[PDB]
């Protein structure tokens, strides 16, 4: 996953 | 609050 | 990178079938929303995610994290604000 | 967002961006009153940015927008970032939003709210519209 | 560190800890002279959190440690939040860290430094030893 | 996690052969290091990635990102110090 | 990937 | 700078  | 004056247009 | 405001209607979903697809990342205090063909993206954290309660429209997740490519079939996630908003009050109360 | 749609202008009077001195808008967050802003813990905000309140076009010289300063900034502090769990910080503004037709408060929920699986909400936001 | 090792107690002087008030934490960061502190910008610093120098164990309340509070926060202004680019911050410490056997300096680079891939480097920190 | 310190030797690697793994997301403001069958990881962000130098050890990374699982076959990335440096000296400088 |  | 004190062991 990614921070956004 | 939560109440636009101007409406969101979906 | 976009100009102008953009905005997306997306579904709230479970945090147990959210964790179909993030399993254990998935934590009490987060929601998850999307998978619908739209996707928050980089630049969005922080922003709303709302949702129209008796007429008023109300702060329900705090955009968070989600896919690193922001694919359109997975969940974004959000903070989740009903838990965490006894914190929103007392601050709010102290400060 | 991605495959989301322009929004009317002004019709999420809540929506602000946040801005780093370079001008860069690095982050959402929304306002809950005149003085303060909800955004995320992650964004890893300092009093030296900036709160865009009223804007809708970022390219815009024309617009009437409210540049505020952050007096100080509430990182919850059950948050965690390893996690990025309880990823909340509050904003309190060195001066207060004046609300108006572009500017105002989106509303907060009772801890017992119930938002059911199914429910069709909103986001909104400046970011990346394709990855 | 993923299959690292136990470190020599206080072989590692600039290591410190930054910690947030209810004592987690979170962060790792390196004194470059008493008085500041280098970190990832993404750790997102407030001065609400504490910078902890000399320590090893983190279990311990015998360990003779440095807890210093921020002044500053320095967050790099060509900082990119979406690509996690140019992430570093300078905290600026409220008082002098007191340099000793086990609290010193790292020496910093020159911009023309020449560190060639094949070189065998070292990186330490209380992160996660397993996922 | 663990309480006490720990550490790790692992080696530099060039933005070149970086971008196998991770393409695009390496910048001139990176470097990276590993893959080497050791792992920063969650935590370790901010910490030190230190090379010696004519006899003294040198602040080369920051601790920055890597694989979500902690990958000990994918390097870590750092930031680059060198790329950064002349902003450090200037803080210091004017405060 | 993920921030660390 | 860099020249810890007590010396690392690797």
């Amino acid at each position: 996953p990614g921070a956004y | 609050c939560g109440v636009p004056a101007i409406q969101p247009v979906l | 990178t976009p100009d102008r405001l953009q905005q997306a209607s997306l579904p709230l979903l479970s945090n147990t079938n959210c964790k179909k697809y993030w399993g254990t990342k998935i934590k009490d205090a987060m929601i998850c929303a999307g998978a619908s063909g739209v996707s928050s993206c980089m630049g969005d954290s922080g922003g709303p995610l709302v949702c129209k309660k008796n007429g008023a429209w109300t702060l329900v997740g705090i955009v968070s994290w989600g896919s690193s490519t922001c694919s359109t079939s997975t969940p974004g996630v959000y903070a989740r604000v009903t838990a965490l908003v006894n914190w929103v009050q007392q601050t709010l109360a102290a400060n | 967002i991605v495959n989301g749609e322009e929004a009317v202008p002004g019709s999420w009077p809540w929506q602000v961006s946040l801005q780093d001195k370079t001008g860069f808008h690095f982050c959402g967050g929304s306002l809950i009153n005149e003085n303060w802003v909800v955004t995320a813990a992650h964004c890893g905000v300092t009093t030296s940015d900036v709160v865009v309140a009223g804007e809708f076009d970022q390219g815009s010289s024309s617009e009437k927008i409210q540049k505020l300063k952050i007096a100080k900034v509430f990182k919850n502090s059950k948050y965690n970032s390893l996690t990025i769990n309880n990823d909340i910080t509050l904003l309190k503004l060195s001066t207060a939003a004046s609300f108006s037709q572009t500017v105002s408060a989106v509303c907060l929920p009772s801890a017992s709210d119930d938002f059911a699986a199914g429910t069709t909400c909103v986001t909104t936001g400046w970011g990346l519209t394709r990855y």
